């Protein structure tokens, strides 16, 4: 893994003036009143790690204008391969100058850099991170108004996220290329007791032409490979569906049939068709078991503001069944200002006016 | 001394609140009342309430606190009465029980491990050791070890008492079928001369020394509760002797669930004769249906739930332990995962593996 988010420090950035928060293991959730900055805490995160956020297309729109001194800083810091990495960022809107950093931190007050300009800290956060920005906010970083955005993606973008979160694809790169150098080397070679020396360079060649193709033929383990991986996601979400909905609604994974499906009593209901609940509901245990499977890879679990379309009798339903993410020391937060989701949590960080409170 | 003990009542609650709303007052009144009435009968010297007397800890229904005050009213014309108030109980019952047992002695609430002495109908002198639901919140350890204590030290009080010692508990002892600290029989302080229950909705005796009782809920409250018992419990103490009871039975509305694999004509048929005179409410569970079913219940009144039978292979995963859960997840990972895709698909040759091994043993030197 073990990617896992550590410290957030903002400053005048959108709605938040001044926060600085720890992040713990198991379960925050983060209340305050409409406009406090809850959502914003989520974005900085976003645009920490990417450079962008969900709201605005440019940078400076993100500057909080109603803070005197017109510059946003962002400083975050996680966690991954017992390695911390810390990421600053300067949004200035009179200047319209983006600065980004990104360096590790070590043996003690010690920093080292490993990127400047935004263009290059991106680039080495994908790389550090292993996962795209599509398949961050897809996965474990649902932001508001987006919860169902998985649940009804093409399958293309599904299959191409699964292999994202689980492959490994950098060990990967350099297997495909050790593979072309190694088979290489051996035949120029063998372009050149001699039957015996040449029968065992040959003998290891033949293999290392195996091991390429049950590998880069793509269409073949690429796909057995996250069909596994969607089953025991999809044996998840059937069973917390099961509990949440008596066995009334079905979810499964058919590339041929666009993707997810849903089932109503056995028959195929649309996600645009279900109840606003509904699809919460869904989406909701489908990224629940994401996440699930998806421990030891990724270690955290943020949904903003996804629980409002929730009746009082699911809210309680869905928050017995989140409760049992705890046991994964992931750090998990919900964005929530509803009275009747939060009661069931013990530990809140407040916000209001843009200050934890 | 003669004792009523009746718990878990749960005011306020409606069934099936998603599928088919029954509001159970109505029942739940009724059941309430025979009991009640009783109580008076047998004229009682003392009533012991031990928790969820309330449905909702956190919404309680106008209707609900108005009941309940009215029974505790009741209740205490013919004896004093003493309340432990359970983890479903408004959290604000507490409050007012506080205050006003300041106020009367004929009603004392219980909400710590504070033993707290108390006066029957003719003077019987009662020492009540309270021991409330363990909030959930190695730290399992600490406060498993922190409630041992507790347990201890109403020994200790309990060894004190004048005429009666009486536990007043509200949690699940050790042996039936979640999250909740299950607590062991054995460690409810034997020199007390009953140790009252709640919290479990079966009545259920749990152990004869001391007498341990859960009296049940007043009425059948879900599908799991088809073949219990519900009731109060009359208890008669006795300084020489060893400890009577006698269930006082409640009488509710019947439940039912009715299986089928497919549903035919036939199942159609029983479906309507299970239903047609049945006084109760009915469940069916079933395998494979044609959307009969959603449309059967609509129009059979006391068809209140349908459900399909959860497979096995599904049930597991939830129930599926740590020990279980991250052998699946590091049999996911895409290299110990393609081990099995080549030993199916080309067998023979494991050097492969051991040519693979070297290899990314190799590139995570770079
Ligand atoms: N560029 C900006 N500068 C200052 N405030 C902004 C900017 N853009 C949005 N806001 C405001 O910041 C506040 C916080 O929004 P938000 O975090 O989404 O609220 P919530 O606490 O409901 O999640 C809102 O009042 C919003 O209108
Ligand atoms: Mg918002
Ligand atoms: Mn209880
Ligand atoms: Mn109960």
């Amino acid at each position: 893994g073990h990617m896992r988010p550590e410290r957030l420090t903002v400053r005048n950035f959108l709605g938040l003036k001044n926060v600085d928060i720890e992040f713990q293991s198991g379960i925050t959730v983060v209340e305050g009143p409409n406009g406090a900055g809850k959502s914003s805490l989520f974005e900085a995160i976003s645009f920490a790690l990417f450079g962008n956020g969900i709201r605005y297309p440019n940078s400076y729109d993100y500057v909080n204008r109603n803070a005197v001194d017109g510059t946003a800083r962002l400083v975050f810091q996680f966690e991954r391969g017992g390695k911390r990495y810390e990421i600053i960022r300067e949004i200035n809107a009179l200047q319209r100058k983006h600065n980004a950093k990104l360096s590790e931190i070590l043996e003690n007050g010690k920093k080292a850099a490993i990127a400047a300009k935004p263009t290059s800290v991106k680039q080495e956060v994908e790389k550090i991170l292993g996962i795209e920005h599509r398949t961050f906010i897809r996965t474990v970083f649902l932001p508001q108004g987006e919860i169902d955005k998985l649940l009804i993606s093409p399958p293309s973008e599904i299959t191409e996220i699964i292999s994202d979160v689980f492959q490994s694809k950098e060990t990967l790169e350099k297997l495909e290329k050790l593979l072309k150098e190694k088979m290489k080397k051996l035949e120029n070679e063998i372009s050149s007791s001699l039957e015996k020396k040449l029968k065992e360079m040959s003998d290891e060649y033949n293999n290392l032409d195996l091991l390429r193709k049950y590998l880069f033929d793509k269409s073949n383990f690429s796909r057995y490979f996250t069909g596994r991986v969607l089953e025991a996601v999809l044996k998840r979400t059937k069973a917390y569906l099961d509990i949440l909905t008596n066995g009334r609604f079905d979810i499964d994974f058919d590339d041929e049939k666009g993707g997810f499906i849903i089932k109503d009593w056995g028959i195929e209901r649309p996600a645009r068709g279900l109840s606003g609940g509904e699809r919460a509901l869904i989406s909701i245990s489908l990224a629940m078991s994401l996440a699930e499977v998806a421990s030891g890879r990724l270690d955290a679990f943020f949904i903003d503001e996804g629980f409002s379309s929730l009746c009082t009798e699911n809210k309680e339903k869905i928050a017995s069944v989140l409760k049992e993410l705890e046991r994964l020391n992931k750090v998990i937060v919900f964005i929530t200002c509803d009275r009747e989701f939060s009661e069931a949590f013990d530990r809140k960080l407040r916000i209001t006016g843009g200050v934890v409170v | 001394m003669k004792i009523l003990h009746t718990s878990d009542w749960h005011l306020g609650v409606t069934s099936w609140t998603s599928s088919r709303p029954v509001d159970r007052r109505e029942e739940l009144k009724k059941a309430l009342d025979k009991v009640v009435e009783e109580a008076e009968k047998r004229e009682v010297d003392l009533i012991l309430l031990t928790g969820d007397l309330l449905h909702s800890r956190n919404n309680p229904s106008v209707v609900a606190l108005h009941d309940l005050l009215d029974y505790l009213k009741r209740m205490m014309r013919t004896a004093p009465v003493v309340v432990l108030p359970g983890n479903q109980d408004w959290k604000g019952l507490k409050l007012f029980g506080n205050f006003v047992t300041s106020i009367s002695s004929d009603i004392t609430f219980v909400m710590s491990f504070e033993p707290v002495d108390v006066e029957a109908k003719r003077g019987q002198k009662v020492r009540i050791l309270p021991f409330p639901y363990p909030d959930e919140s190695k730290n399992e350890g600490d406060f498993r070890f922190f409630l041992e204590s507790r347990l201890n030290k109403l020994y200790e009080e309990a060894l004190k008492k004048e005429d009666f010692a009486i536990f007043m508990g509200h949690f699940t002892v050790e042996g039936l079928a979640g999250r909740e600290i299950i607590i062991n029989r054995a460690l409810i302080p034997s020199v007390v001369d009953y140790a009252a229950l709640g919290h479990i909705h079966s009545f259920r005796e749990i152990q004869k020394q001391p007498l341990t009782i859960y009296p049940g809920s007043l009425i059948r409250i879900d599908f799991g509760e088809e073949a219990d018992e519900k009731g109060a419990v009359f208890v008669e103490l006795k300084r020489g002797e060893p400890p009577r009871y006698e269930r006082i039975d409640a009488s509710p509305l019947p439940l039912k669930t009715l299986y089928y694999k497919k549903i035919d004509t036939s199942a159609l048929k029983s479906i309507r004769d299970s239903c047609r005179n049945f006084p109760g409410y009915v469940r069916v569970v079933y395998e494979e249906d044609s959307g009969i079913l959603p449309d059967l219940m609509g129009e059979i009144d006391n068809l209140v739930k349908i459900e399909r039978k959860s497979r096995r292979e599904i049930e597991e995963v939830l129930r599926e332990s740590p020990e279980e859960f991250k052998e699946e997840l590091d049999k996911l990972d895409y290299f110990e995962l393609f081990k099995e895709y080549l030993k199916k698909r080309e067998e023979n040759h494991e050097k492969l593996l051991k040519i693979l091994d070297e290899l990314l043993d190799e590139v995570k030197k770079s």
